[PDB]
C-alpha cells in the first residue's frame, strides 16, 4: 500500500457564481461570491465590500440561491453540491460568534438517470413555493418549500423535452409556471408549464410556446411590471409574454456570444449583459404605459458601456458599482457612470481581485538564487492571460505579467536569463483574406519578432475555404526576460499550426541549450491531427534562430529531456530521438501500444506514459537493447488530466473527473502478470481540475532538514486557480494522521451536514468507492482551529504507533506542535 | 479453415506404426486395445457416451500421425479420455483416470505409464492438442442414429429393437478406423442398414417416402451401397474374428 | 494449410503491447509480420499443470471455431513459443490464441467518458450484439456472462461478442444441473441470484438489457457489492419476485430465503421516463423477472426498435479525439 498527503496552497480563485440579498440580516446588503468549495460572504458598503464569514463545503457549490419565505425575518441560503447534495442554510451572529445553521438538508441523486448537456439548473419559485431542479435528462426535480421538509425529500415530474438549454420560474403567474428554452430536431422553442404540487405533474402553460433562435442561450425572468421573458442568443434578443412578442437584433452583439445576465433595476426596465470578449451592454425596456392604466414593453434597446474581465457572472450592488465575478481572469468591482470619460467608455475599474484563472501549466525557478523557490504559472485565457510569479510571503506575494493573449505552456532557460512561453491568441477573418487581431497582445509587441518559413507542409494540395468573421488561433513562442519579463522576441508558427509542447535542454554532445517545441497541424476537418513538427530554436544575442526541424506523422503532444536525448509523444507513438553530431534528430526506438499519448514524465530510465482513456503506463529504456519495454500498466480506465512520478515506484495521476490516484508497482515475482499490474493503492476526489504537476516547493526559504515529518514536494495547478501539494508519509505517520481524521469527523460540524468521508470518495458517473491512501491535509489543519474543549476529545482514547513500539497516549498540546509542523510544508 | 480428417482405407498401410514394422494385424490389434481400454475406463467412471467416442476418435486420430512403438498406447488412451473429457464437459481429474487404469491395467500394462504415471499422461496433452491440430469439436454415429430414427414411423417395438442393435454396432465401430475412413452421418446410416438387414426388417416403409427403395438418401445425399457394403463388411469382421456373434 | 493449428511459432508476430489482464493468460496486441495484420494474442500456460490445458480455453477455441458470425470474434489460429524439439516432456512453452483486434471495448469507452449514443447509434449496437447472440443462442450455445467489457466495438462500428470462456450448450429437451453463479453481478439475472441451476438462454437476454438501459443513462442499472443488494435494486425498479409474476419462483432455491425489503411495484417504465418509447418496450421486456416470460433474441430483433434497422448504416458512435486533448 501506499500513503500520502494533500494540502492546498492556495485557494480556489476563480468565481463560480454570485447573488446578492439579504442573508446575513434583514438590514445589511449581502454579496455572497461562490468559489469552488468555497463560500465568501460579503456586506456592501459605499466604498466597496466588507467581508464578514467564509466558510467551506464539502462539495463543489452548483447552485446558490437566496429566498425569503414568507415568516422569515431574512433571506435564507440554498447550496445543491455537484454530487447533488442539498441543503438550506441561515446565518446567525450572537455577538461576535458567527456560525452557519443548516435547517434542511438531504442528498437528491437518483438511482437511475441521464446527466444533462446544459449541467445542474437550480431556481426557486418568486413566491419560494418550491425550488426547481434540472438534473437528469427528462427529468424536473421539486422540492417544496414545506415547514416540514428538514430532510428536503422530492418528486419526479415527466418532462416530454428532453434537451433543455434553460428555465426559470417566471414572474405573475396564477400557478407556479415555469418557461424553458428546449431544443428538439426542429430548432430551438420556448415552451412554457405551470407546475402543481397538490397533482404531482405539469398542467398546460400560460402562453404559445414559439420556435426560437437557433443558438438561444439564456432565459431571464422579467419582473411583474412588465411580466413574461426575454430569451438571449447569440444574434437576437426577444421578449415572450402572451400575445406579445419584441425581437430587436442589434449587429454589436453578433461579434461575441453573450454569457451572464443580470438585473439592475427591480421593476426590470435595466439589465446588464455581458460577452466573451468582456464587453459590458445594458439592456433597456423603454416602457409605453397604455391610457386602460396597463404597462406595455414597447421596445428593447442595447447600449454598449464598456469592457470588463470575461465575466462568468455579473451582479449589480447598489449606486453605480458592479461586481464582476470572472473566471477567466481577475474578478472586479467597477463604477457604472452616468457620463462616459474622454474614450467614449462608462465603465471604470475600482479594485481589482486576484484570480490565478486557469492554470495551463507552470514551473517553479529560483529566479534570485534564495535557496528558495518561486512558481511563475500559465493564467487566464484570452484578453486576460498572464504569467504570476508566486513566492511564500503569512501570505503568498503575487506579481502579475499582463499578455492579453492565451498562455499554454512555460519552461525556464537558466543560460539564457529568460522564460520561454507558448502562447495563442484569436484572430478572425477579414476582408483582406488573411485575418486581423481584436487587440494588440504579447506576440505582437515583442522587441524582434519572427515567423516559420518551413517548407514541410507547403505542398498541400488540401482545400481548406475560410468564410468572414470566423475565428483562428495563431500560436507563438515568446521569449520572456527573467527580471523585467519583457516580451524579448516572440515567434509565429505555421498558420494553423498549433504548439502543443515546450522544453529547454542540451541533447548528446551539443553544448548550446536549446528552446524545443512540438507543433501539430490542425484542419478542422481532421477529427486526429496527421501531421505535426519537432522544431528545435536557439535564442542567441536577443533573437530565435531556427536550428532544425523534423517533420512528424502526428501531434507532439508531450516532449521530455531524457539522459540527452529527446523523447515525445506522437499520438499512439512514443518515440526517442538522437541528436547527431549534424544537429539533426535521428529516431532510435519506439513504443506503440497507447490510444493517444497525452502526457510524458521520466526518471532515471523509467517512463511514465498518461494515456487519454487507458490510465497511466510504466515504460522502460532497455540501454544495452536500444528500446523501449513495458514495465507495468493500469489496467482500469480513466481519463487523464496530468501524471506525475513520485518514485521509483508510486506514480500519481489526476482524473478527468476530479480525482486523484497512486499506482504503484506490484513488487511481487510470483508471477509476471503481478509484475505488470499496477495497483491503484491511493484514491481521492479532489474536487478540481489538475491541469500540471511540478516537483518543487516554496517555502523552501528555510531549505532545511528537521522541519518535516513528510517527504517530497509535487505541487500542482488547476482550473480554478486552486494550487495544492502532495507528499509521502510513513505508514505510521498516516495511520496516526488517519486515525485523527475519524476522530475530527466525528467533532467538526460540516456546513450542510455533508460527510466527509463522502465527499473525498473516489467518484465518476459511473463509481463511487471510499478514498485510500491520502489524508486530507486540510482537514487535518482544522484542528488548530477548533475550540479547546473539541480538541481534547479529539485526543480521547488516542494511542500513537510506531516501529520500535512507542504504543502511548498523547495529548493535543502534543497534537498542536505536530500539525503546526505539518502547516510549514506550505 | 477446417482440416480433412478421413483417410482411405489402402492408406492406412501407410500408418507411421507399419513402416516402423508394426503388421497390419498388430496394429489394428494395438488399436483394439486402446480404444476399450478408454471405453472400459471410462465407463468405469461415470462418463456419456460422447466422452467415451471423443477419445476413441482423438486417439485414432493420433496413431494415424505417429506411430504406437514410440508412443505407449494405454498412456496415449488415458490423455486422450482426459482431454475429452474436458472438451465434452464432462471432466474428470488426472489422477482418478490413473487410479481407474491401475484397477484395470496388468502390472506390466501400466508399466508404460513409467515411474510418474500422472506426469507420462499431462505431459502427452501438449502433443495431443498439436495432433489433433486443435480442432476438438467431434461429432458421432450416435446423434445421428436418433436423429434418423426419429423421422420413421411403425412398430414401436420394431424401430426400437433397429435402434439398439445400431446402437451396438455403433459402440463397436469405434474399435475400427472407419471413424477414420468415413463421416459419422455414414456410419449411422451403415449401421441402420446392417440392423435392416439382419432383422429382415424393410426400412423403406417407415420413411415418408415408402417407395424410395434407397431409403437412406433421404438423410445422407451420395452415399453408394458400396459405402454402406464396405462398412457393413468391417463391422461383422469384429464379430466372426472375435467369438461373439450378432447381437439380434 | 491454413487448418493445422498449434505448430505456427509466434515469432510470426511482433508483439506491440499488452492490452489487457486474461483468465488464463495476459493478452497482448501484435501485428503480423508477413500482412500487417493487427491481431491480439491471448496467451494459454499448460505449464501450471494443475489441470493441463484451462477449461476456459478449450471452451473458447471449442466454440469460436464452430461460431462464425460478423458479430461474433474470430479465432484466426493458434501459434505457440519456440520449441525444444529434443524431448516434448522438457516442453513447458505456452500457446496463444490469435483473435482479430478490435480497437477498442464498451466499457473502456464510457468509463473515459468519451462516447455520447445518440437513439440511432444504440440501435446499430444493440441490433449487431442480439444478432450476435441470436446467432450463438440459435446454435444452442450459452455465453453466460455478458458485461461492457466483452463487447468490443471497432472504431469502424462494428460490434464483437469475446466472452466464450464462460460458455456451455444448452439442451431444451434434456436440462441438467449447470454452475450457478455465472454473471458479473451488475449483469446477472434474478433466476441466477436466487439460484437457479438449470438457466435458460433468457440468462444472457436479462444482461444485454441492463446494457441498454446503460447506454441512455452512461451508467450501470444495477450496481451492487452483494448477492441480496443486488436483488434489492433490480427489485426497486422490476418488481419483488412473487408468484403473481414469477409463477415458479417458488420452485427457485433461495425463494423462502432471500426476500427483497418490500413486495416492490415494477415502476421501470417510470424511471425510465426519458428512454424512447421503442426502446422502452425493449427494455420492459427484456428486463422481465420471470425467465419463461422474458423475450428471446429473435423477438428482439422483430421489435419496432430494432427491426427497421439498415446494418449498412453502420453509424459509428462519438469519439472526441481532438477536443479531448484540450
Ligand atoms: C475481451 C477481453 C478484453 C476486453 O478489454 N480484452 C480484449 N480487448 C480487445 N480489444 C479492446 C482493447 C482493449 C484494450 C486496449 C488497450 C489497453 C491499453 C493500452 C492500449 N490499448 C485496446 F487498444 C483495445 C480485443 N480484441 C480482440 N480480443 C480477443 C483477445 C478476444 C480482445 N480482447
Amino acid at each position: 500500500m501506499s500513503y500520502n498527503y494533500v494540502v492546498t496552497a492556495q485557494k480556489p480563485t476563480a468565481v463560480n457564481g454570485c447573488v446578492t440579498g439579504h442573508f446575513t440580516s434583514a438590514e445589511d446588503l449581502n454579496l455572497l461570491i461562490a468559489k469552488n468549495t468555497r463560500l465568501e460572504i460579503y456586506v456592501v458598503t459605499a466604498e466597496g465590500l466588507r467581508p464578514v464569514k467564509e466558510v467551506g463545503m464539502y462539495g463543489k457549490i452548483a447552485v446558490m440561491e437566496l429566498f425569503r419565505p414568507k415568516g422569515e425575518s431574512k433571506d435564507l441560503l440554498f447550496i445543491l453540491t455537484a454530487k447533488y447534495n442539498a441543503c438550506i442554510l441561515e446565518y446567525k451572529q450572537s455577538g461576535e460568534s458567527i456560525d452557519i445553521i443548516t435547517r434542511a438538508h438531504g442528498n437528491v441523486q437518483d438511482r437511475i438517470g441521464r446527466p444533462s448537456e446544459t449541467g445542474i439548473i437550480g431556481i426557486i419559485d418568486p413566491e419560494c413555493r418550491m425550488i426547481g431542479l434540472r438534473l437528469y435528462d427528462g427529468l424536473f426535480k421539486v422540492i417544496p418549500l414545506d415547514r416540514d421538509n428538514k430532510e428536503l425529500k422530492a418528486f419526479n415530474i415527466r418532462l416530454e423535452e428532453l434537451h433543455v438549454i434553460d428555465v426559470k420560474f417566471l414572474y405573475g403567474c396564477q400557478a407556479p409556471t415555469i418557461c424553458f428554452v428546449y431544443q428538439d430536431p426542429q430548432g430551438r422553442h420556448v415552451k412554457t408549464y405551470e407546475v402543481s404540487l397538490r397533482e404531482k405533474e405539469f398542467n398546460k402553460g400560460p402562453w404559445k410556446q414559439e420556435n426560437v433562435e437557433a443558438e438561444a442561450s439564456m432565459v431571464i425572468a422579467v419582473p411583474e411590471p412588465f411580466g413574461g421573458a426575454i430569451i438571449i442568443g447569440q444574434e437576437s434578443i426577444t421578449y415572450h409574454n402572451g400575445d406579445k412578442y419584441l425581437a430587436i437584433a442589434p449587429p454589436i452583439i453578433k461579434q461575441s456570444t453573450i454569457v451572464c445576465h443580470n438585473r439592475v433595476d427591480p421593476n426590470g426596465s435595466r439589465y446588464l449583459l455581458g460577452d466573451m470578449e468582456g464587453r459590458l451592454f445594458m439592456l433597456l425596456l423603454e416602457k409605453e404605459e397604455q391610457m386602460d392604466g396597463t404597462v406595455t414593453l414597447k421596445d428593447l434597446r442595447v447600449e454598449l458601456l464598456g469592457e470588463t474581465s470575461i465575466a462568468e457572472c455579473l451582479t449589480y450592488l447598489d449606486n453605480g458599482v458592479v461586481f464582476v465575478g470572472s473566471r477567466l481572469g481577475d474578478s472586479q468591482l467597477v463604477k457604472l457612470n452616468v457620463d462616459s470619460n474622454e474614450q467614449g467608455s462608462y465603465v471604470v475599474a475600482m479594485e481589482t481581485f486576484t484570480n490565478l484563472g486557469p492554470i495551463v501549466d507552470m514551473c517553479v525557478v529560483d529566479l534570485e538564487r534564495q535557496g528558495q523557490g518561486q512558481l511563475v504559472t500559465c493564467s487566464g485565457a484570452f484578453k486576460e492571460g498572464s504569467l504570476r510569479i508566486i513566492r511564500n510571503g503569512q501570505k503568498l506575494h503575487i506579481r502579475t505579467v499582463p499578455l492579453y493573449e492565451s498562455p499554454r505552456k512555460i519552461c525556464y532557460q537558466e543560460v539564457s536569463q529568460c522564460f520561454g512561453v507558448l502562447s495563442s491568441r484569436i484572430e478572425v477573418q477579414d476582408t483582406s483574406g488573411g485575418t486581423t487581431a481584436l487587440r494588440p497582445s504579447a506576440s505582437t509587441q515583442a522587441l524582434s519578432s519572427s515567423v516559420s518559413s518551413s517548407k514541410l507542409f507547403s505542398s498541400s494540395t488540401a482545400p481548406h475555404e475560410t468564410s468572414f468573421g470566423e475565428e483562428v488561433e495563431v500560436h507563438n513562442l515568446l521569449i520572456i526576460d527573467q527580471h523585467t519579463f519583457e516580451v524579448l522576441h516572440a515567434h509565429q508558427f505555421l498558420q494553423n499550426e498549433y504548439a502543443l509542447s515546450l522544453v529547454s535542454c542540451k541533447l548528446g554532445k551539443d553544448p548550446n541549450t536549446y528552446f524545443i517545441v512540438g507543433t501539430a497541424m490542425v484542419y478542422p476537418e481532421e477529427a486526429e491531427p496527421k501531421q505535426g513538427r519537432i522544431v528545435v530554436f536557439q535564442y542567441s544575442d536577443g533573437k530565435l534562430q531556427t536550428v532544425a526541424e523534423k517533420e512528424v506523422k502526428g501531434a507532439v503532444y508531450s516532449m521530455v529531456e531524457f539522459n540527452g536525448k529527446l523523447l515525445a509523444s506522437i499520438n499512439s507513438t512514443v518515440r526517442l530521438y538522437e541528436w547527431t553530431t549534424e544537429k539533426e534528430l535521428r529516431t532510435e526506438c519506439n513504443h506503440y501500444n497507447n490510444i493517444m499519448a497525452l502526457y510524458l514524465k521520466t526518471k532515471g530510465d523509467f517512463i511514465l506514459v498518461g494515456d487519454l482513456m487507458r490510465s497511466v503506463l510504466l515504460l522502460a529504456y532497455k540501454p544495452m537493447e536500444g528500446n523501449f519495454e513495458e514495465i507495468a500498466r493500469d489496467f482500469n480506465p480513466n481519463w487523464m488530466s496530468a501524471v506525475e512520478i513520485l518514485d521509483d515506484d508510486n506514480f500519481l495521476g489526476a482524473e478527468n473527473a476530479f480525482n486523484l490516484f497512486v499506482c504503484q508497482k506490484d513488487s511481487a515475482a510470483t508471477t509476471d502478470e503481478e509484475r505488470q499490474h499496477l495497483q491503484e493503492v491511493g484514491l481521492f476526489h479532489l474536487g478540481e481540475f489538475v491541469n500540471v504537476f511540478c516537483h518543487g516547493s516554496l517555502v523552501m526559504q528555510n531549505l532545511g532538514e528537521t522541519s518535516t515529518p513528510t517527504q517530497g514536494s509535487v505541487l500542482f495547478g488547476t482550473v480554478n486557480g486552486m494550487i495544492g501539494l502532495v507528499t509521502s508519509l510513513s505508514e505510521s505517520w498516516y495511520n496516526l494522521l488517519l486515525d485523527m481524521q475519524n476522530r475530527l469527523n466525528k467533532v467538526i460540524k460540516s456546513v450542510g451536514k455533508i460527510e466527509h468521508s463522502f465527499w473525498r470518495s473516489f467518484h465518476t458517473e459511473r463509481k463511487t468507492e471510499p478514498a485510500t491512501g491520502f489524508i486530507d491535509g486540510d482537514l487535518i489543519e482544522s484542528f488548530l482551529d477548533i475550540s479547546r474543549p473539541k480538541m481534547q476529545e479529539v485526543v480521547a482514547n488516542l494511542q500513537y504507533d510506531d516501529g520500535s513500539g512507542m504504543k502511548r497516549e498523547a495529548t493535543a498540546d502534543d497534537l498542536i506542535k505536530v500539525v503546526e509542523e505539518l502547516t510549514r510544508i506550505h | 479453415t477446417k482440416p480433412c480428417w478421413y483417410w482411405d482405407k489402402k492408406d492406412l498401410a501407410h500408418t507411421p506404426s507399419q513402416l516402423e514394422g508394426l503388421d497390419p494385424a498388430t496394429e489394428a490389434r494395438y488399436r483394439r486395445e486402446g480404444a476399450r481400454f478408454i471405453f472400459d475406463v471410462g465407463t468405469r467412471l461415470g462418463l456419456h457416451y460422447d466422452t467415451l467416442a471423443t477419445g476413441i476418435i482423438y486417439f485414432h486420430r493420433f496413431y494415424m500421425f505417429h506411430s504406437f512403438k514410440q508412443f505407449p498406447r494405454y498412456v496415449t488412451g488415458a490423455c486422450c479420455l482426459f482431454l475429452a473429457g474436458k472438451v465434452e464437459e464432462t471432466p474428470k481429474k488426472c489422477k482418478d483416470i490413473i487410479k481407474t487404469a491401475r484397477s484395470l491395467l496388468n502390472d506390466v500394462q501400466f508399466g508404460q505409464f513409467g515411474d510418474d504415471p500422472k506426469e507420462e499422461v499431462m505431459v502427452l496433452e501438449r502433443i495431443l492438442l498439436q495432433t489433433i491440430k486443435f480442432d476438438l469439436q467431434v461429432e458421432h454415429p450416435y446423434q445421428f442414429l436418433l436423429k434418423y430414427a426419429k423421422q420413421l414411423k411403425g412398430d414401436k417395438n420394431k424401430i426400437q429393437k433397429l435402434v439398439q442393435m445400431a446402437w451396438t454396432f455403433v459402440n463397436d465401430s469405434l474399435c475400427t478406423t472407419l471413424s477414420l475412413q468415413w463421416e459419422p452421418e455414414i456410419i449411422a446410416v451403415a449401421v441402420m442398414y446392417l440392423a435392416g438387414r439382419l432383422c429382415k426388417f424393410e426400412i423403406q416403409e417407415w420413411t415418408s417416402k415408402p417407395m424410395y427403395r434407397r431409403w437412406w438418401e433421404q438423410f445422407v445425399q451420395d452415399v453408394p451401397v458400396d459405402v454402406l457394403e464396405d462398412i457393413c463388411h468391417q463391422i461383422l469382421d469384429l464379430y466372426s474374428q472375435g467369438k461373439q456373434q450378432m447381437p439380434h | 494449410t491454413e487448418s493445422d493449428w498449434g505448430k505456427r511459432c509466434v515469432d510470426k508476430f511482433d508483439i506491440i503491447g499488452i492490452i489487457g489482464e486474461g483468465t488464463y493468460g495476459q493478452v497482448y496486441k501484435a501485428k503480423d509480420k508477413d500482412t500487417g495484420e493487427l491481431v491480439a494474442l491471448k496467451k494459454v500456460r499448460l505449464d501450471n499443470e494443475k489441470e493441463g490445458f484451462p477449461i476456459t480455453a478449450i471452451r473458447e477455441i471449442k466454440i469460436l471455431r464452430q461460431l462464425i458470425h460478423r458479430s461474433v470474434v474470430n479465432m484466426k489460429e493458434i501459434v505457440t513459443d519456440k520449441q525444444d524439439a529434443l524431448d516434448f516432456k522438457k516442453d513447458k512453452g505456452a500457446f496463444y490464441l490469435v483473435f482479430e483486434y478490435m480497437d477498442h471495448d464498451l466499457m473502456g469507452l464510457l468509463e473515459s467518458g468519451l462516447v455520447h449514443f445518440s437513439e440511432d447509434h444504440i440501435k446499430s449496437f444493440m441490433k449487431q450484439l442480439m444478432e450476435g447472440l441470436e446467432y450463438c443462442h440459435k446454435k444452442n450455445f450459452l455465453h453466460r456472462d455478458i458485461k461492457c467489457s466483452n463487447i468490443l466495438l471497432n472504431n469502424s462500428g462494428q460490434i464483437k461478442l469475446a466472452d466464450f470462456g464462460l460458455a456451455r450448450l444448452y439442451n431444451s429437451e434434456e436440462s441438467r444441473p449447470y454452475t450457478n453463479k455465472v454473471i458479473t453481478l451488475w449483469y446477472r439475472p434474478p433466476e441466477l441470484l436466487l439460484g437457479e441451476e438449470r438457466y435458460t438462454p433468457a440468462i444472457d437476454v436479462w444482461s444485454c438489457g441492463c446494457i441498454l438501459g446503460e447506454l441512455f443513462t452512461k451508467k450501470p442499472i444495477f450496481q451492487a457489492n452483494l448477492e441480496l443488494a443486488q436483488l434489492e435494486l433490480i427489485s426497486r425498479l422490476c418488481g419483488s419476485p412473487c408468484p403473481a409474476v414469477w409463477p415458479d419462483v417458488i420452485r427457485l432455491p433461495y425463494f423462502n430465503t432471500m426476500k427483497p425489503k418490500k413486495q416492490y411495484r415494477r415502476r421501470l417504465r417510470e424511471e425510465f421516463s426519458f428512454i424512447p418509447s421503442a426502446a422502452l418496450d425493449l427494455l420492459d421486456h427484456m428486463l422481465t423477472l420471470d425467465p419463461s416470460k422474458r423475450c428471446t433474441a429473435e423477438q428482439t430483433l422483430q421489435s419496432d426498435f430494432l427491426k427497421d434497422v439498415e446494418l449498412s448504416k453502420m453509424a459509428p458512435p462519438d469519439l472526441p479525439h481532438w477536443q479531448d486533448c484540450h
